[PDB]
């Protein structure tokens, strides 16, 4: 690619060729109308009742394609309907995989009629189709299906079993003293102050695939219990995912819809380091359910500024930050674990 | 699909050995290939895995000594065994991962004895 | 590590009898469990994955159930070809760990 | 930064914010202003180093050599104004750039004479002296490499890419072996990756595996690539990297190609080479188990200009590894002649 | 062509087709492949020129010097392969680049030996000879300027801007006095104009009247700027051009400033200067009717580094005209020191 | 100033800084001096004896058409019996001798429609009878200091205070690079080339103006006669050597009544032109197709140069002034009834 | 790795005598060699680095020489303080490897 860029702090402009990683935190082509239908049909007769989404990308794909998919299924006279719901975080893994059909449905290229058989895509329907019967991570971006100037992504049903995230949409880069790990949903920034450390993260989804090591900086000599973002939540296995004094945040507020990790105090709060503070546990919110604001917190051996999460519903604290005198039984707690 | 494991024999402690696994009916670079061993009279134990992308993971018992690798042209899986000990003697299998994170295709086995 | 325990250590039954083997985990490995069959002098064979799903080609006289910490493998009508050793292994996180084993006699 | 990218099929642009890594290799470094910490501070450092026993400087890269060329006149003038009998002589670089064991000290106090900024126009040129502080040159006889300082500067601020900005440097207080990370840029996006600095541009691709695609080196530096600026640093042996670790090659799976080992005996004497996987003109390579064992790299044409026609390798993979210099195509260590004996050919005499 | 332009205040773009004139000054010209007409053809041309009485070459610009540097080796090899006792020696460039009366002939028949391309890799460095064909250097003693050829090449195609393209040249048949118009770009848009080539970048603006704004020259060539590449050519006196017509200054109202005349005796000996309208550091200029008449240009600082402070002019206009070279500030011909006599100041010793 | 470009012939790409001239031959929302100063200017002009406005280009016509409703709104709510009615534009756009006066002060009241009045201040249109051209203003605006740019989309004009005959230089851009050149503005696109000498190559016009092209924005202005310029100086053609073609003179009687022209040197389809020493002289331009649809085929010229000059109108394919038929008489063909 | 050997294994000398110790490497290093002195019950002490450079604070009676694959440590005037064990280690590449050692005793 060829382009130009500016640094507003110094007011210097330059041009050239190179590799550019942009901040992004889309008319998809789910395989084919006549072939995704055959795959869904074979999966239904195989004992698979639903789909668990990997990201919001796949959810929007399904929500866009469901009408035409139902039209194809009805026109082929197959007693099956596709129902797509919303996304609840975190997005858990499923043990099944979609099959690759040998042949497409003979008919195809009006609405459809609701049937008694439901192939439930990700939603609030865990009783009709439990998670242990749902497919997961069954799509792959084609060889040239993604790019800077596409605005249309081609996908096809994968033929293998895998655990990693799609590497076609991942961009990581480092230039001097600033680094980023990013994809369509994550934007993870790090810096070098005295050592390399996590600076801020912006998340608009909580995936559970694995970040591939080919797209990760400094993967060696790192313990999985030191990563701020858990490896179970597609956090990179990198020294750039660490911050002094903190361990992995397995009990953070991962039930949100849009999180923002940063290192500064919640408004109207103050944290001190004392050896007489409680042990770590689930993350607690700064404001009580009645709206009252706690004002004095402690940590045992954490490092200032403190770790905090910024959801739309409040400002949570890291697992190492506990109330000093006010009892924490009346505070709000996170109900999920990574 | 077929998996045949060849290069296991007798070795003295502190020595090195190299195992092989030949695959038929599929390419090695499309599956999650793993090594599992079974001590005589004991249960099974997972040793190491290589992802389809090339990432590798090991058990803490053999973390720094064993090494798993591939050869795309030869379509074979390898295991390099170094500085062998008494507790390393067992039958070594060659398995693959699939739905449920479980092993579907196993080899026929190859026995390794570490004794003086 | 996640330690897996199996019980009973041995069991004896005649042809056509019902058999039950129970696996027990030390953590929340929920529904990520598999069951195997080991014959003497042969490689293990996969029977159940995801704690309930039957591997293709395996007879349906085997059944699995459970979640969380407790799991159960059931054979309905025992056959002379079904005398072997059976293991459970967790598939939730690395490293993967198997069970001590259970022998079916007679 | 804020920037835009261009597609020329459909004339439009894509804009945003992020991290941008530019191809800064084969660009002239002569068009910048350099500020080693202070004229008096640098003069005191050089004076103390000369009194300790350090004779000269071995350059890490060509940017440091150009910096010393820009500085030497004012440095000699300000040394003269303080009554020190010492002059700084700057030579030229040749590859590979070997490293030295000494380091340049940080003085307690600057010299108490002279001006306080670089670029003071008009100074009386200083006169030559018996004592010479030689920055790297063809002068390894008055003092050898075991008495030369190496890797004693840190870049604090720079504007590379804009041809009239200042570069700010300071003398570090510690001994080190890694390259300066202020000018390193690494990026992967999809199936393509780059490892780059001011003199290296190393490309990778995703075939069946990740592998080295092509490289472009305008210098042969012997620092170490930092692991903070490397992708996929674990599970890789130092004996499988195409570019040796001792030549500032990244410790990455992106620095590998199937069937090849490390090229310790490549043509590292050249001023500039370009690494390809493609046959040299008018040549063919055959994979045969009867070929010889790997050795020093050989040039495709002989000393009189005759092109050899047939080569062999034991277990290598097509296309073959080659180097492109001014002289012409060279071959990897694994590729040997088929018929003509190796005594007729030019072979590399440099080992990493 | 097709292109896109960018706004950084509001990050977006503008694309279209048209004419684009780039600032290609201060870029290294030596990263191209030069193809003068032909090795055999050019060898025959040089042989015939030597037989006729031409001693050497005076270069029009720096690009021809780089061309001759790139070509001399193969040229000598081809000459030796034919048994001609002649060697081509290439020197350095000093400003201004004066003109020669001779031209290089076009041979009817080329020499019947040698290769048919440039870039033949591997040839035997040739042997020195007692007869020398000198391309311009510090050699105006073995043969004068009146026996040197000048402005004898025509560019046929080029790719300047892309650092590995090929440049095709040809020996012309005619006597000409104008600069080669294949590399000239002139553009006006609203209230700003540019006259440019590979070595000049001259800017203009619309105040109350059109006038010169600033110029940046990296060479002083003595050809003539063609009138087909000039804006507003009519009704302009030759005595009012800031950059003289003898130095390839365009003959236009864009080359004018109110109150100044032609700068015949400026510091044209510089390797690179930059013309701009403001005072020099620590100097002040006052318009006085008692100031002296115009003469040769003077440097703001004394040969000892002492800055002169007070200057004057008779009827010039503020800001004053200054030249910014590597040495430092010079002043225009109209500005003289108010107090100190001119015998204490350095002056330009050249005239266009 | 910063951007990138590609040469598809060689397929090469580059970037940098420089001056870029784009082909623009819609996106602008125009802003005159004010809605309260333009109204006072129009009021004073009407009370001075100026009955209307003659447009200079299509830019001004679009501006007036866009601002007429608001201008009537203020001019009616402020108590002035005057309505501004704007018509279409017919080519060529002739000059007017009057100029709009600059008011001392704005109208006191101002910042819903109005009703038609008996007083008409007609902007360019088909109203040459209640306002003859002798009483019309022309060339009375200037684009402001920074009123125009590559990235602007909103052009800010001001009422002029002086008398000029030249086109606005704020929208003109010309450039030359090697063997190609261009003189252009918002309505013209005139191209040149170097074959053996510089000559006109093709020209694309979407309006025919009558202002004068400034000499400050023209290449090679000296040593040229007005009798050689193909696009006449009376039609805002540049006094340039790039505006000439060997064997042809000024086209005073071309099809300037058209609405969008295109000059190129190529024969009309199904026609042949031969250089003949026995061909009729020059005069009004003729169209290849007769009014009945028949195409004339054989043409001659006295000493013109092949290929011939042609005008590609939207409704035909005319010839230059030197090209005449051999057999068919020209009394039955279609001719242009306007002159420059 | 690189194997370092020393010769001899023990040296007996009197005060005022000159002592010479030799080190050898299985590969070529040619500059990167250091010499250490260790007394019983105490940490080692650096004497020479880069095969010839004298560490700050140690007397000038200690000198080093050599390159390539053979190196030599020399003492000018023996002292009662100079009875200890001496080691050579290569500093060319990881892993850093020391020598077996050589002891200097009183006579």
């Amino acid at each position: 690619h060829h382009g130009c860029s500016v640094d507003f702090s110094k007011k210097e402009t330059r041009c050239g060729t190179g590799v550019f990683v942009y901040n992004d935190v889309y008319k998809y082509h789910p395989d084919s109308p006549r072939r995704l239908a055959a795959a869904v049909k074979q999966a239904w007769e195989d004992g698979i009742c639903g789909i668990s989404s990997v990201s919001r990308m796949e959810n929007i794909m399904w929500r866009s394609v469901e009408g035409e998919l139902n039209a194809i299924l009805e026109e082929n006279g197959v007693q099956l309907t596709v129902v797509v719901g919303s996304v609840k975080n975190p997005m858990w893994r499923g043990p099944q995989r979609l099959p690759v059909p040998v042949n497409e449905l003979p008919h195809g290229w009006v609405r459809a009629a609701k049937t008694n058989n439901s192939f439930v895509v990700d939603g609030d329907t865990l009783k009709e189709c439990p998670l242990k019967h749902r497919a997961w991570n069954s799509f792959l971006v084609e060889d040239h299906g993604f790019g800077v100037f596409h605005t249309s992504v081609w996908l096809k049903v994968r033929e293998d079993y895998s655990l990693e995230c799609d590497p076609a949409v991942i961009g990581t880069a480092v230039k001097g003293k600033e680094a980023v790990h990013s994809d369509l949903g994550y934007w993870i920034e790090s810096e070098k102050n005295d050592t390399w450390r996590l600076k801020r993260a912006h998340l608009i989804e909580m995936k559970t695939c694995e970040w591939p090591k080919s797209h990760t900086l400094w993967t060696d000599g790192i313990e999985e219990s030191d990563l701020i973002i858990p490896k179970s939540l597609a956090g990179p296995l990198s020294h750039h995912n660490t911050r002094e004094g903190y361990r992995t945040q397995m009990k953070g507020p991962w039930h949100s819809e849009e999180l923002e990790i940063r290192f500064e105090e919640c408004p109207g709060t103050k944290v001190h380091v004392e050896e007489t503070c409680g042990t770590r546990g689930p993350s607690l919110r700064s404001t009580t359910a009645s709206g009252r604001v706690i004002e004095e917190w402690c940590c045992r051996e954490c490092t200032m500024p403190p770790l905090s999460f910024r959801a739309k519903d409040g400002c949570w604290y890291g697992m190492e930050i506990r109330p000093r005198k006010e009892p924490e039984s009346n505070l709000v707690r996170s109900m999920v674990t990574a | 699909v077929q998996l045949v494991e060849s290069g296991g024999g007798l070795i003295q402690p502190g020595g090195s050995l190299r195992l092989s696994c030949a695959a038929s009916g599929f390419t090695i670079s499309s599956k999650y290939m793993s090594w599992v061993r079974q001590a005589p009279g004991k249960g099974l134990e997972w040793v190491s895995i290589i992802y389809s992308s090339g990432s590798t993971y090991y058990a803490d018992s053999v973390k720094g000594r064993f090494t798993i690798s591939r050869d795309i042209s030869k379509n074979t899986l390898y295991l390099q065994m170094n500085s062998l000990r008494a507790e390393d003697t067992a039958v070594y299998y060659c398995a693959s991962l699939g739905s449920g994170s479980a092993f579907g295709y196993w080899g026929q086995g190859t026995l390794v004895t570490v004794s003086s | 590590d996640i330690v897996m325990t199996q019980s009973p250590s041995s069991v004896s039954a005649s042809v056509g009898d019902r058999v039950t083997i129970t696996c027990r985990a030390s953590q929340g490995i929920s529904t990520w469990l598999a069951w195997y069959q080991q014959k003497p002098g042969k490689a293990p064979r996969l029977l159940i994955y995801a704690a309930s799903s039957l591997q293709s080609g395996v007879p349906s006289r085997f059944s699995g159930s459970g979640s969380g910490t407790d799991f159960t493998l059931t054979i309905s009508s025992l056959q002379p070809e079904d005398f072997a050793t059976y293991y459970c292994q967790q598939a939730n996180s690395f490293p993967f760990t198997f069970g001590p084993g259970t022998k079916v006699e007679i």
